[PDB]
RNA sequence: AGCUACCAUCUGUGGGAUUAUGACUGAACGCCUCUAAGUCAGAAUCCCGCCCAGGCGGAACGAUACGGCAGCGCCGCGGAGCCUCGGUUGGCCUCGGAUAGCCGGUCCCCCGCCGGGGUCCGGUGCGGAGUGCCCUUCGUCCUGGGAAACGGGGCGCGGCCGGAGAGGCGGCCGCCCCCUCGCCCGUCACGCACCGCACGUUCGUGGGGAACCUGGCGCUAAACCAUUCGUAGACGACCUGCU
RNA sequence: CAUAGCGACGUCGCUUUUUGAUCCUUCGAUGUCGGCUCUUCCUAUCAUUGUGAAGCAGAAUUCACCAAGCGUUGGAUUGUU
RNA sequence: GGAUGAACCGAACGCCGGGUUAAGGCGCCCGAUGCCGACGCUCAUCAGACCCCAGAAAAGGUGUUGGUUGAUAUAGACAGCA
């Protein structure tokens, strides 16, 4: 699974009928994919790790994004997962800030990427959900929670760096 | 050292981007890279933006974090950024740099005498005053 | 993790001034002026107010590395003040089991000549920082008194001499002769 | 596989372009380090071997077994008549090194002296420096001195004179004169090349640049040997006497 | 009276690591240092002015040591403001690092 | 570019000035590079000084006459530099390589002209402020370079007549200034037609 | 004599950054701590000096070709022309520097009337801005209003100063001769207007080589071979001498 | 008294200076041991310069680090390595 | 294309023009990121830099970054001093 900006989807699917059960009971999960043919490759691979469940053996009945219901608030984000580093399987809770949930989800990616060099396929994300101001453990998150908050942009590093590539004055990175 | 901070209701100028030549006013902060920004009255909707495309000026808004669009226009409003801020030699600069972009030919000629006549007025001024503070003479 | 801010405040003694350019620190107390600027560490430096005269070291942004320099520059600038108000007299005790330790203070302090250590021929011939001033001590046998307004540059004198006085090719545990710091104190007991 | 036992190195690398020099007389390559401080004084001179001979001295030095001895030292013969200092060069430093600001050469230049300047002597028309001298006279000429006076000591750094010997006083065949340039040290550049400007179509006498029993360094071009086999040339081993192709070899 | 025409340099022939396709050429206009500044000058008539040794015939004027090799820029390449020409001839390898005029002769704006 | 193209050396970094140059260079213009020993290399200077170690260690065992030729003054070692960034066992790279003019400090065929200042070089945008930096004429002067006190006291003498040279500059734009209050009834006709379209705001 | 031997005799050198290590101040971690920032000492190692050679690398200076028509140098952008090599298509004539800060101006202290300091006032997404500045070419003729008129032009002469790191450059006076022309807005018409077409527009009197004429100002030499030497040497080369 | 100096039981590496395994090159030929001579290089440092530790009192010795600049020899026996 | 390589990756071939790509790339060599690329980690006095592939293991680090589990704490922790 490679990435991109992941979006929410309410993925819905159950078994094919049988002359055993005629109604089998449909199951929901929440997958992160960038697109929606991801979406349903990691719900079939989701619930064939967890019921006895296989993509022929069953069907998907809905498939849809999930927009995110205020993505005008900043809020908290408790992440946990499971993944599966150079020597074993070991299990995380992380802590993010962002407006959109999938944001949210892709910045565990990244993060997770970055700093234990965890490919995407060796991720389980299982519990994403937003949490309040005071139920924040990490104090990289927790450091935000100012109603005053208040700091300057110390050295600024010039960007435009080849227009012009040959000047007279030396750049001023104080601002 | 610092006179210009981030904070709530502080007022920046967007560099580049998509809204690129616009005021908008920091809502709140997110993750030391991106902030909560809203213009109500420069027609920028509240979104996330990037401080590197940010450059901050000296007019401080006062409303609560996370507000609503209203208190916000009303701060805007009341003691009137865009007034204050035209008045500012940054955005009568940037003004004069686009009506030097967007200058014709036939302004440029028009310019061209102009600057030519200025300068030799000007350079026949300087050298009357070399002239007038040459003839010094004192122990 | 980059702290959003990390900053301690320092009080300035009434008898004392500081005068700030950019980043380059001027104490003038009255024992005389310390100078020291910290252009190598990226930090903000301020005087609050025109009473009690506030001295803030402030860091934005700094991960776990940098933010300890807030600290070593406000023992830094609290050492200057306590040079420029009080000063640093480091009390060393020549320490021997047959050979006297024979010290001459030549000319104005500045150079100090070790004759008996551990009987050999030759003659150490330390100089002293700029600054700093040896002496002998006029209470005790065996003491040399080094006075200045800078910690490190006394500091660093009272470690020549001490290193000076090195015992080589022998069991250093045995042979414990030398001159070594007693300790660390002030001029004036202020 | 290693040599079964170790063994110095025959020869020294610091001498490797073993080589004819390509210069008879010897040059300086370093002159002592100036320091103003010092009175003016000349830092090279010119001599001739005469010839080698011994001496019998009494020795002055306690703790040793020859101490209020007599000895015999061998001792050379070096004739030194006194050079006659004949112009000035003043050298200014750059980033490019030391490099020739200017040349001034003094009237009457001596006739020896002019024959350095011809490979043939016999056939010259004697016209060197002719046309030069001549603004040893007229006031413009003069004038042209004084400023490149100024400009030397205005922007040179070290400044050095023109010496050349003195053939007739010697029983050499030759009678073209030995040109070197000398390094005038100990002063300020102004004081120095004043100095030399006294000194100019003057003679030096060897006792005022060296003194006695002071202790100074040679500087000069060896026995020619022709060519030379490895065994003079390296004093490597000769091979054994069963040795085919010749024992007066490098075996490997 | 007046330049009339665009600086332009001739960087080299459009190519891979160790293939050199020689019969289309990279140009490096003058103060165009991006993609989307390459419009103006796409379709633009491009000469290789040179000076030899026997004199050609000159349009409107006297023979003179002047020879020219025409072509006109196709496309943009890059992203560094690079453009392509194809001319009437290969370009010589001489011509590396030499002017090359944009002469603004078909006119769009 | 048709014109000489001076460039200040002074906080610019090896690498990313050396391979400015040398496309500069390819395209058919001549540069010109003052004040090499003002260079910085990032990484601190007992790494680099170690890196010029080894570089001096590598050369020909049969015959070092024949080996590589260390060149110890700052201008030239950027010029090697700037040599292993180009074709210069070609015709094209060697006349690219003719269009380079390197010294250390600043020449007065160059002192009296102004010079530019690469952006994508300079250490201060291109560094961490945190790291540490190795400054060339140290560098060389600790690896075999002869001239550096020389070379420092030459740009004292040109920044004390430089520093004449801006204050009679100072001293001109201060009476163009007094001049253009002196004179504005008879230029302010032209003024608001230069304000108008953008100039001289 | 010459060559020659620790088989005789003489001579063999200075400095820098630093490794290991030992320390200082000092947090990180209200204690400590040689380390994180900043500092000190430090060696048969390393580098440089001394020494040896001297770049398809440079410097300064010398003298630069006859007694006969004979060569050469400079001055004239002097002329008429040839051959060859092609690039290019306005200039910018300069602070130092810092980036957790800069830049400008001004009132008081101190150094030769100009600078360094302490105040105060400004600018800072640099506008006293290289995203910048200067100049800008159609030309002439009536023809007014402004700018100026203490103004420009002199390949015009003479004088002076500054520039040495590669000064190959720049600046300032005196005399003489010009026009009141050139700069902006106006009036007035004219020019080959070559009938749609490209290499046009500059550096430029470009670089280099032979040659003619036209004038002025100046000069009259070396190298090599041969020979001689032996401080040299396979031969060359090298050190010498020759009314 | 584990670790001054060693290290059983186990266990992980490095070298191509030994000897093995293979037969990829060489069978219209790459002269095969050893010795002599000579040059350079490596360090897993014997000594020397500078250090740290010891069951380092001194001496002597051992262990360890920076370290390959300098040196590591004369002989009886054996063709010898 | 992998600098280079009988086998690897892509892709198989009459001679050319235009266009688009694969694998792989886009500081300069050397065509292309002269994007105002995004997020974080990392200082190495033998750093690191791309299948095959051309160099490394066990064991450690109070260097730094996350994460798990547990414990103490205004009924005053922890660390210093007594
Ligand atoms: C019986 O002993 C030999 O084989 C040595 C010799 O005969 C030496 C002859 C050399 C001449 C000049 C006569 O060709 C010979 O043919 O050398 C061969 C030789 O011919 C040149 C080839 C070898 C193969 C590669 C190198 N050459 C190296 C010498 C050698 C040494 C040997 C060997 C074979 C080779 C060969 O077996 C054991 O030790
Ligand atoms: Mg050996
Ligand atoms: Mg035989
Ligand atoms: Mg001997
Ligand atoms: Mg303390
Ligand atoms: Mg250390
Ligand atoms: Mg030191
Ligand atoms: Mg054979
Ligand atoms: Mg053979
Ligand atoms: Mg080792
Ligand atoms: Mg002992
Ligand atoms: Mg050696
Ligand atoms: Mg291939
Ligand atoms: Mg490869
Ligand atoms: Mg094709
Ligand atoms: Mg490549
Ligand atoms: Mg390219």
């Amino acid at each position: 699974k490679a990435s991109g900006t992941l979006r929410e989807y309410k993925v819905v699917g159950r078994c094919l009928p049988t002359p055993k059960c005629h109604t089998p009971p449909l199951y929901r999960m929440r997958i992160f994919a960038p697109n929606h043919v991801v979406a349903k490759s990691r719900f079939w691979y989701f619930v064939s790790q967890l019921k006895k469940m296989k993509k022929s053996s069953g069907e998907i009945v809905y498939c849809g994004q999930v927009f995110e219901k205020s993505p005008l608030r900043v809020k908290n984000f408790g992440i946990w997962l499971r993944y599966d580093s150079r020597s074993g399987t070991h299990n995380m809770y992380r802590e993010y800030r962002d407006l959109t949930t999938a944001g949210a989800v892709t910045q565990c990616y990244r993060d997770m990427g970055a700093r234990h060099r965890a490919r995407a396929h060796s991720i389980q994300i299982m519990k994403v959900e937003e949490i309040a101001a005071s139920k924040c453990r990490r104090p990289a998150v927790k450091q935000f929670h100012d109603s005053k908050i208040k700091f300057p942009l110390p050295h600024r590093v010039l960007r435009r760096q080849h227009k012009p590539r040959f000047t007279t004055k030396r750049p001023n990175t104080f601002f | 050292v610092f006179r210009r901070f981030v904070e709530v209701g502080r007022v920046a100028y967007v560099s580049f981007g998509p809204h690129a030549g616009k005021l908008v006013a920091i809502v709140d902060v997110i993750d030391q890279n991106r902030a909560l920004v809203d213009g109500p009255c420069t027609q920028v909707r509240r979104q996330a933006m990037p401080f590197k495309c940010m450059q901050l000026t000296d007019f401080i808004l006062k409303f609560p974090h996370s507000a609503h669009q209203k208190y916000v226009r009303q701060a805007w409003q009341k003691a009137d950024i865009n007034t204050k801020w035209a008045a500012t030699r940054w955005a009568k600069k940037i003004e004069a740099r686009e009506r030097k972009a967007k200058m014709t030919d036939f302004d440029r000629f028009k310019v061209m005498k102009a600057k030519k006549m200025r300068n030799r007025i000007i350079k026949n001024e300087v050298k009357k005053l070399q002239k007038a503070a040459l003839l010094k003479a004192s122990p | 993790m980059k702290t959003i801010l990390s900053n301690q405040t320092v009080d300035i003694p009434e008898n004392v001034d500081i005068t700030l350019k950019g980043r380059t620190v001027i104490v003038k107390g009255p024992r005389g002026t310390l100078r020291r600027d910290f252009n190598h560490i990226n930090v903000e430096l301020s005087l609050l107010g025109k009473k009690k005269k506030r001295l803030r070291v402030d860091k934005w942004w700094g991960n776990r590395k940098e933010l300890a320099t807030v600290r070593t520059i406000c023992s830094h600038v609290q050492n200057m003040i306590k040079g420029v108000t009080l000063g640093f007299r480091y009390k060393m005790r020549s320490v021997y089991a047959h050979f006297p330790i024979n010290v001459v203070i030549q000319e104005n302090g500045s150079l100090v000549e070790i004759r008996n250590f551990l009987g050999e021929k030759y003659i150490r011939r330390v100089r002293m920082r700029p600054g700093v001033a040896c002496s002998v001590s006029q209470a005790q046998k065996d003491e040399l008194i080094l006075e200045g307004n800078d910690i490190e540059l006394v500091s660093n004198s009272a470690a020549l001499i001490q290193q000076a006085t090195t015992v080589k090719n022998k069991d250093i545990r045995k042979f414990l002769d030398g001159i070594y710091v007693s300790e660390k104190g002030t001029v004036q007991q202020a | 596989s290693h040599r079964k036992f170790s063994a110095p190195r025959h020869g020294s690398l610091g001498f490797l372009p073993r080589k004819r020099s390509s210069r008879h007389r010897g040059k300086v390559k370093s002159f002592p380090k100036d320091d103003p401080s010092k009175p003016v004084h000349l830092t090279a001179f010119l001599g001739y071997k005469a010839g080698m001979t011994h001496i019998v001295r009494e020795v002055d030095r306690p703790g040793s077994k020859v101490n209020k001895k007599e000895v015999v030292e061998a001792v050379t013969i070096v004739e030194t008549p006194p050079m006659v200092v004949v112009g000035i060069v003043g050298y200014v430093e750059t980033p490019r090194g030391l490099r020739t600001f200017k040349t001034v050469f003094a009237e009457h230049i001596s006739d020896e002296c002019k024959r350095r300047f011809y490979k043939n002597w016999h056939k010259s028309k004697k016209k060197a420096f002719t046309k030069y001298c001549k603004k040893w006279q007229d006031e413009d000429g003069k004038k042209q001195l004084e400023k490149d006076f100024s400009s030397m000591k205005k922007y040179c750094q070290v400044i050095r004179v023109i010496a050349h010997t003195q053939m007739r006083l010697l029983p050499l065949r030759q009678k073209k004169a030995h040109l070197m340039e000398i390094q005038v040290n100990g002063g300020t550049v102004a004081e120095k090349l004043d100095w030399a400007r006294e000194r100019l179509e003057q003679q030096v006498p060897v006792n005022q640049v060296f003194g006695q029993d002071e202790m100074i360094d040679v500087i000069g071009v060896t026995k020619g040997k022709g060519y030379k086999g490895v065994t003079s040339r390296w004093h490597t081993k000769k091979l054994p006497r069963k040795t085919h192709r010749g024992l007066r070899k490098v075996a490997c | 009276s007046g330049r009339l025409w665009s600086k332009a340099i001739f960087a080299g022939y459009k190519r891979g690591l160790r293939n050199q396709r020689e019969h289309t050429a990279l140009l490096k206009i003058e103060g165009v240092y991006a993609r989307d500044e390459t419009e103006f000058y796409l379709g633009k008539r491009c000469a290789y002015v040179y000076k030899a040794k026997n004199n050609t015939v000159t349009p409107g004027g006297k023979p003179n040591k002047t020879r020219v090799i025409w072509g006109k820029v196709t496309r943009a390449h890059g992203n560094s403001g690079m453009v392509r020409a194809k001319f009437r001839s290969n370009l010589p390898a001489k011509a590396i690092g030499h002017r090359i005029r944009v002469m603004l002769y078909p006119s769009r704006i | 570019e048709v014109q000489v193209l001076v460039l200040d050396g002074r906080g610019h970094l090896l690498g990313r000035l050396a391979a400015i140059v040398a496309k500069q260079v390819l395209l058919g213009r001549k540069v010109v590079v003052v004040r090499c020993e003002g260079i910085n290399i990032s990484g601190n200077f007992y790494r680099n000084k170690l890196k010029y170690l080894a570089f001096l260690r590598k050369r020909m065992n049969t015959n070092p006459s024949r080996g590589p030729y260390h060149f110890r003054a700052p201008s030239r070692i950027f010029w090697r530099t700037v040599r292993g960034m180009l074709p210069h066992k070609t015709k094209r790279g060697q006349a690219a390589l003719d269009r380079l003019k390197v010294f250390d400090g600043i020449p007065p065929p160059y002192d009296k002209k102004k010079r530019m200042v690469v952006p994508a070089a300079l250490k201060v945008v291109r560094l961490k402020p945190t790291r540490k930096f190795a400054y060339l004429g140290r560098l060389a002067h600790e690896v075999g370079w002869k001239y550096q006190a020389v070379t420092a006291t030459l740009e004292e003498k040109r920044k004390e007549k430089a520093k004449i040279h801006y204050r009679k500059k100072k001293q001109l734009m201060r009476l163009r200034k007094q001049a253009e209050k002196n004179v504005e009834k008879k230029i302010d006709k032209y003024t608001e037609v230069l304000k108008t379209h953008g100039l001289l705001v």
